[PDB]
């Protein structure tokens, strides 16, 4: 859940 | 409590030091998934939108705005074969489990289940639609072009979205439209849009959809929350299936022929701004 | 006083600690505040202007200067509601610690503050614009152009606000707008004006103020003057607000409907010193 | 025991440190390694195709699918003789060590593996084929299309293809085919499909095929099966091969020529979905 | 003696630590600053100017190398009267201390002697003149071009000055003109002279005067030899000003409209090569 | 031993330190060189090619095919000579020392060999054969294009490659050449072939041959096998020689003409694998 | 011995950590250091060229080349009155020592000397060539083009060193040129050629010469050979000089009005390959 | 406020 | 034959 | 000094 | 010989 | 002389 967060906004095709 | 000596364990729940590695390979594996975002939340989560206006102390002359609640929720699940085939091998598993069971295996229940989301994501072809976002958006909104490929097109494409207050992000392109995209040119500005090195069409990433649901068709997309939550959920049984066929057309009797199937069932959520164009074809 | 800890104070002021970060997620959002200038001020600012001139020891001739001053003063403010419901009631308040809440809630009552502030600075939307808007110094000062555009017409714009003794500094201009000058080319030389990768006009940078009140307008300022002195404050609310409204068209009693609602008052200010250059749509 | 050291070992079991390397060199040069999917093998095993997927609880019909089983095996020999004139003796090899030895023959053996794979693997044309090639399954099924290079005949081939469900991938045709793709463009709709700096035809990638078996035509796949593991060995003697030739004239005697020759044992395994489609020449 | 303490210094010989930055504020914002070579001196100076040609040292001479002997004096005064108003009273400059009055009064009287200097030095329309003016040379040494802007006439005036040996350096005009820079384009050769990125005519670079005294106006200049040393000096009484008049028309007498008032003059010098060349308008 | 310290050695091999200095200056220069591989030799070098049909215990008689042997052998020797005749006599060399020569000798040594050895080693032109070479294996097989620069006749060029199954590797097109080069464009994909930055035709390195044996031409590389020996050695000359002419008509006499020479004899071998191309002009 | 302390030695020769500052600022103001090469030299060296035959054991060759001999002189010198505007010796002198001295005058001497090299360097429409030069090499080998500012012009330009095999490296052009560079815009491919924000035509770097000598054309270069040697003299003498002027009529002698001259005589020589290419207008 | 000012000169669409 | 597999995976000219 | 060292250094004229 | 082939590999025009 | 050499090779336009 804390992980998952972190690598959705890491591991992302687009990132801001 | 769990650990890596002992297997016997056909009825359980997963534990996070593997749930994580797992989802972490059907993260890039997706479409929808790489165009999105993580909000966090239990077993269904309320959302609201707007900004609103306030006077700062006198007058309070014509201001009037509103504000809604939002909804998400529902569960997804799959039956594997594949490691009911790899059950013979007793010794793997007792010998070393968890990790090295885990492992071979990351590929083989995760890669079905990401396609099965992104048939009912980025289309509605798939049977496990619940806010049926893509398809039904362009119906609600009719933000569609009549399919040509010129810059020009490409910018109206835009200017859709563009034109009720929202940025472009990303593209959603197929592998087989790639080609059309390298012949445009413009006659006054000689520039080529699309790089051969980077899948991009502009400043702005180009995801290529596998499943075969489109002609030549252009979807932005960029305000999307998909959402995974609890535990993949492992179950190893030995019966007789509904929703299966076993080389001829007889249902697969496992006790018979001699297989398992382990079950998973993961969460699959997601939720919508509904403003998004689309683009298809002329006349043919 | 507050630190870490507990959190059961209902009404309040913020610290120095968290009011710069609320402040920081306002400033990037405001196409005002990165276009214009500042300086602090206190409860009201004055500011006196002019230029001389002297040869010293000597008297000749004419051309004496002139005294204006000028103070500015007022506030614009900006209502929660979401911002409460999504604390759920004392419960939160019992177990926060005062910390995690104005971080959670940083870009939800930030977006909205460079929102209301936006209409009130470069338009004449609303009652907060107590001082001087880019709208009403054009009304003052007739620099209104009308055409299509073309290269030569955005030259011309900047040319007139050239022609008073002042240089372009950066275009205003919506996402709608964006879209429209991507088609523009130079007959003579081939190369385009607008660019996307580098948000750029005419080698000038470009804000998307993304407000419903332009249609075809492009704004350009030189000098500006903003001041934010103050704090945003802290304030619960269990009862009854005008400005919001419920889904359909209602006032939203907050004990009928059980809700929970925040506020928050910024001390901003606004000012201008005349001259600037605007364009707009013919239709008819 | 064995390392670098020394090498005065004519027979043995190649350590597993130097033949992952070896099979890594095999492994970008073999064709259908790269068309093809891999899942582990020791000796024989068998293995179930297709993916299953459910929408959970709330729709049970439709999804509906097949299971079909195969057994996996086959050995494929390997005789070299290069090496034998770039090291006169094995008190060489032991100067070398064990190490470099299988260092240089790297490129060598590699090369002939895949070589010799591909050859009997797309299609049956050398003596060790086993079960049923790219070409055989086409030969079943008559998937057959006259010799014309158009826009229409690759749309039609893959739609030929698509017919059927499977939906087509990446393409396999020989390097002289590659000059024919070039000149494919139409009159009204002016694009080139064969995209020339990255190796795709129609969006999908291409594998230029080195060997003379085909001549002006066309192979896709997409779901196909070929992993391979067991151990190289290495067998070192002097004798009259059969299978090879001297020069020009007959068969090579070992101990007659002075030579020193190296034997490696692989094994070759392949099961296809049995749907695929080839385009060949008309003539007339 | 001073560094911060506590101000309360009336009169005050302010030191080098804050006086140069003061200067280099004056210097970028000047135009005529931009563009020469400044030697020191303290009072006065006599010295010598003009670069000397080569000896050739086996060939006997050739050209003259020539040299001339030139004098240097002057000074300039500013009154800030404004930026005194900002401190109110004692007390409040004894908190201000000696440092802050500096930095924050250093934008305003760098903006004033600029732009005294500047009008009282290109033009000879402020009355602090030396004799040797941009607008002086021009009347002596006749070069009036006139009312049409044209690629011909631009090289026709710098062909003025270069018919009298010296090389055309730089520009300075205004910004008004850039709008009538833009619309000189030949037909058979079609390109613009000015560049409207890099601020430049025809190569040379330009500087934009911002004074309201010419309109249609091409300015030309190469050698000027000019002085800012000298201390700036730091004097503010509560008394009354003939040059600076209040609101309507009155002396502004200090007991009477309780407001401070701070003097600062600062050593200014010009000299020229008579040889500079000036375009105008003309109509009828 | 010798190191800096002094420089009275007439005869001498060059030591290792000093020989990869001068080869890493040939390597750059030479064009053949940049486009090769070279694997290590002593005096020669005996290599085999071709591959093997191998089956796995069944065999039918077919594929016994070809297999080819060959060995390499011959030298390209080369003259300093300009460093001779600028620094005269031992003991102006012997403040320079041993480290001092080498280093002011690299450039013109290095030069020295490249032209000689591609004038006949590419084309087969210059008195130093060796059978094995770009020019004469075009004779065996003829790969002949006519005088004609467009993308048409690249394609075709590496289509003749593609036809013997063998990929485009590299490109030698003449200095002169690179005129023509340039200005080739497309009508319908509108880009320019030949980039003059990146030095590429077809995403493919040119490099260019400095000889003057070309007027129109292209040739092209990949599988190549160049290799090198031993040492430059260098040895002092105050003799007579018969190769080099001085200026008018008659010799180097070195004791004659007080000079001072040097001989620097290189051994490198070259090996072919056959199959490159090239275009020439046909004009009438 | 001389460092800081004091000034008083009249005549005499600069130290080497006063050489190299002042040389520094003739290299990078100049535009031949910039673009071009160096060695040491001597007083006046000797260059030898060109490459010799040699055969490799074989056969002596029927080609047969000849050995060219060359050499450089010639040095300039320069006596400039800035030492008499800073001329009090007896307060200024002792406190500025041997090294303020240089500091000063540091710009300038170094300004005389770098603009009159390539005066004669890159023209020779100076007094003190010595034979070798750019202007005077391209009268010897006609490279003169006659043409617009067009891509293919620029093309043909830089294709005259192409034809003799030798490769463009940089540009020699004004500042007063740079408007018709701006025009360059291609019928095909990019439009531009020429960057705008780097002074680069065609990825080789363009120089700004800011000659009188130069109308609208280009030169090339990239084959130089400059040799500075030797400290530079100076000398202190206040004395009539037979050239030169005092004021405005006569001639300049010391007695009259007490001057004070400095001497700096930099030696240095240039050479060329004698293949440099230029482009000039129509005359029509 | 003060650092308000700073970050404003930092962070920006336009610098001088 | 693990590791074999999960480089074969990596390097294969269709993504997975 | 310093005065006359920042003309030279931020003189646009620098050729 | 062996240090001259690697110096080739990484002074060539495409690094392979 | 020496210490020129290497000021000319490092400041120049071209190649550095």
């Amino acid at each position: 859940p804390q992980n998952l967060a972190e690598i959705a906004r890491q591991k992302r095709i687009i990132k801001n | 409590p769990d650990n890596v000596m002992m297997h016997e364990k056909k009825d359980g729940t997963l534990m996070n030091e593997f749930t994580t590695p797992i989802l972490q390979e059907v993260m890039e594996n997706s479409k929808i998934m790489q165009l999105g975002k993580y909000e966090p939340m239990e077993g269904t989560e309320k959302k609201f939108t707007f900004w609103a206006d306030k006077p700062g102390a006198y007058w309070v002359g014509e201001g009037q705005k509103i504000e809604t609640s939002k909804a998400t929720w529902v569960n997804a699940t799959m039956r594997a074969f594949k490691l009911g085939v790899i059950l013979p091998v007793t010794k793997e598993f007792l010998n070393y489990t968890y990790s090295q069971f885990f492992e071979e295996m990351k590929p083989m229940i995760a890669e079905a289940f990401y396609k099965k989301f992104d048939e009912a994501g980025i289309l509605n072809q798939g049977n496990n639609p619940f806010g049926k976002s893509i398809a039904q958006s362009i119906e609600k909104t009719n933000k569609v072009i009549k399919g040509d490929f010129t810059q020009d097109n490409i910018i109206d494409l835009e200017a859709l979205l563009e034109d009720d207050e929202l940025e472009a992000n990303a593209f959603i392109s197929k592998t087989q439209n790639r080609s059309l995209l390298r012949k445009i040119v413009d006659p006054e500005t000689k520039e080529r849009i699309y790089d051969r090195n980077s899948d991009s069409l502009d400043g702005l990433p180009v995801v290529n959809l596998k499943s075969s649901n489109l002609k030549r068709g252009e979807l932005i997309t960029g305000d999307f929350d998909k959402l995974i939550y609890g535990i993949p959920q492992l179950i190893e049984y030995k019966i007789d299936e509904t929703a299966q066929l076993s080389t001829v057309k007889n249902e697969d009797g496992t006790p018979v022929n001699l297989f398992e199937q382990d079950m998973v069932a993961l969460r699959a959520t997601m939720h919508v701004a509904l403003h998004i164009a689309d683009d298809k074809a002329f006349a043919k």
